[PDB]
């Protein structure tokens, strides 16, 4: 016998796959107990940082007959000017994670009367969560603002009350309406350039304010261009994956993954001891040799903002790095001493291996590259849709006498 | 100095209530089928099998009685082990004995004879493989002869 | 509704579960002067399960 008669599947016993993920339940297993508020999305396509700021060009808001304002230092060259009582500007989003209420924020880039001195209208904000309505008055009857980024949630500008610090659940339909509740000093408009409801990420970043996590730049070049942020996604998730455990020492390890991008601060880090991490930067595949052999592999992954642009806000960080599939392999003895003159070989077939899933298996063989070293008939079995198949191949060396 | 483990590896099961003799037997099953026990001077030992020979062999003039069976009454060819909180399973599967019973008897399908067992403290699947392998191995066909002689 | 809706308020009900057989006490208190108008008139009060 030169080869297996119709071979269904083949796997190494120089390397074994000590960890993998390619589906929601596998990712939820190897990520460990992430909190419901952590800005990470697990999906049939992969794992990705959650959208964590919304950021809408003011001409793309929902309209209620408010005054159009055109100026070169406004983003896209134009803004909407709150002017006539009840002229709502409205924005809708769905958060991909729970937003803790003590760090929800509503950054808007806003001005009064083309930079004039004389007060705009008093402005009311209503936030609606699938029918639960929360309302507050951040802007008073007697204030004017120079063109800058202001948080309308956690601060007031002559107003009477803030956002009420409620949490916002994952998948909730969230709607904001921003409304002039009483008339302006003249037909001026309170000009809002861009609205950005966001999680301020003080949970993730050690600073007390969203400025530690987002770009609040305030100069588009004065020519109808666009601002760099706030970027739609968190800067960096340094994910720590569950330990890949082994009975045997690991001398070196190799990873492979599928990703939409690998630019910027993207990396994979691997350690034999849980502290001496070795880094591979900007690649979908890589190999690590450890300082000495030891039994368990820990992993860290960096997922980041990516993209730069010249045609809409934000100009930076409007995309996030996603990983679809993950595999970790290690140089591990899978041919082992078993008795005097006996070895045991313990190859594994991963649970969803194409070409053998849903197939009847009838034979097996110990092999090296192309050359078959041993062959066996097996009692028939069907390798069903989720089943790990593994060998326990004894090879014995013995005399006749 | 009396310890010479043939395939030294980490334990991934907590042995925390097993009889000491049964734990040592599982370590020998995991490592090269070693001999263990209490020697002279009351020292423990654990070391490779078949280390010494007795030069005065039982020659044909030196046996007086013998009784040499192959014991196969308790043999089986499939074990299914439940592990985790009874929440995952593995089948350990001897195909040779199933096919030999099939061809021998003329059965319409492989001659499966099973044990089901559950080890609800095992979490590493590769330890549940051991448990099932060890169950088959200790039940398998062997010679177990008696020979009587004098010295 | 006062628990899951608010009108210029500082904070709302944190969505904690109510155990079966627990002794629940609900208090509504004024914490400023009124402008005029005999305050907020409470006509009917109904704590309930929204089902």
């Amino acid at each position: 016998d030169t080869t297996l008669g119709n071979e269904l599947a083949n796997t190494s016993l120089e390397e074994i796959l000590i960890q993998s993920a390619s589906s929601v339940s596998a990712w939820n297993t190897i990520l460990g107990t992430l909190a419901s508020t952590y800005p990470l999305v697990v999906s049939s396509s992969g794992i990705r940082p959650a959208q964590t700021a919304w950021t809408t060009e003011s001409d793309n808001l929902a309209q209620s007959g408010t005054a159009l304002v055109t100026v070169g230092d406004y983003s896209n060259g134009e803004a909407e000017g709150l002017d006539s009582p009840g002229d709502t500007l409205e924005l809708s989003f769905t958060p991909e994670h729970d937003i803790p209420g003590e760090e929800f924020a509503l950054w808007c880039r806003i001005e009064t009367d083309l930079g004039g001195t004389d007060p705009g209208p008093e402005i009311t904000v209503t936030l609606d969560i699938d029918g639960d309505t929360y309302s507050w008055v951040p802007i008073g009857t007697n204030t004017a603002l120079g063109l800058n980024w202001y948080d309308l949630a956690n601060n007031t500008f002559g107003g009477s009350s803030t956002y009420p610090d409620t949490d916002i659940p994952e998948g909730s339909t969230v709607t904001l309406s921003i409304e002039a509740t009483s008339s302006s000093v003249s037909g001026q408009g309170h000009a809002v350039d861009v609205m950005a409801p966001l999680d301020a990420l003080t949970r993730v970043t050690g600073g007390s304010d969203a400025t530690s996590a987002y770009t609040f730049d305030n100069n588009n070049g004065g020519s109808g261009g666009y601002l760099d942020g706030p970027e739609l996604y968190p800067d960096q998730l340094i994910l720590s994956l569950e330990t890949a455990t082994t009975r045997r020492n690991v001398s070196e390890a190799r990873f492979t993954l599928t990703a939409n991008d690998t630019s910027g601060n993207f990396y994979v880090e691997l350690a034999n001891d849980g502290s001496t991490f070795n880094r591979v930067n900007n690649a979908t595949s890589g190999s690590v040799t450890f300082a000495s052999p030891d039994t368990n592999v820990d992993t860290n992954i960096s997922l980041n903002r990516y993209g730069s642009r010249s045609t809409a806000t934000p100009q930076t960080g409007f995309n996030a790095q996603e990983i679809d599939n993950w595999e970790l392999y290690a140089d591990i003895d899978a041919v082992l001493p078993d008795d005097i003159g006996v070895t045991l070989s313990r190859a594994i077939i991963p649970p969803n291996t194409s070409g053998i899933v849903g197939q009847t298996v009838r034979e097996a063989g110990l092999k090296s590259g192309s050359t078959l070293l041993t062959r066996h008939i097996l009692a028939e079995f069907l390798l069903d849709t989720d089943q790990r198949l593994a060998s326990s191949e004894s090879t014995r060396f013995t005399s006749d006498n | 100095a009396n310890i010479t483990v043939g395939d030294d590896q980490e334990l991934t099961r907590s042995y925390q209530g097993d009889p000491v003799e049964n734990a040592l037997r599982d370590f020998a099953f995991k490592s090269t089928n070693e001999d263990f026990g209490v020697g002279d001077d009351l020292e423990f030992f654990f070391q490779p099998r078949e280390t010494v020979h007795i030069d005065r062999g039982v020659d044909n003039t030196q046996w007086f009685r013998y009784d040499i069976p192959e014991l196969g009454k308790e043999a089986i060819n499939e074990v299914e082990v439940w592990f985790d909180d009874g929440e995952e399973s593995v089948i350990v599967d001897d195909g040779t004995d199933k096919l030999d019973l099939q061809d021998s008897l003329g059965l319409p399908s492989p001659g499966t004879q099973r044990k089901e067992l559950q080890r609800p403290l095992v979490t590493d699947i590769s330890d549940a493989e051991d448990i099932g392998r060890k169950y088959l191995a200790f039940r398998n066909s062997t010679l177990s002869g008696t020979v009587t002689t004098y010295g």
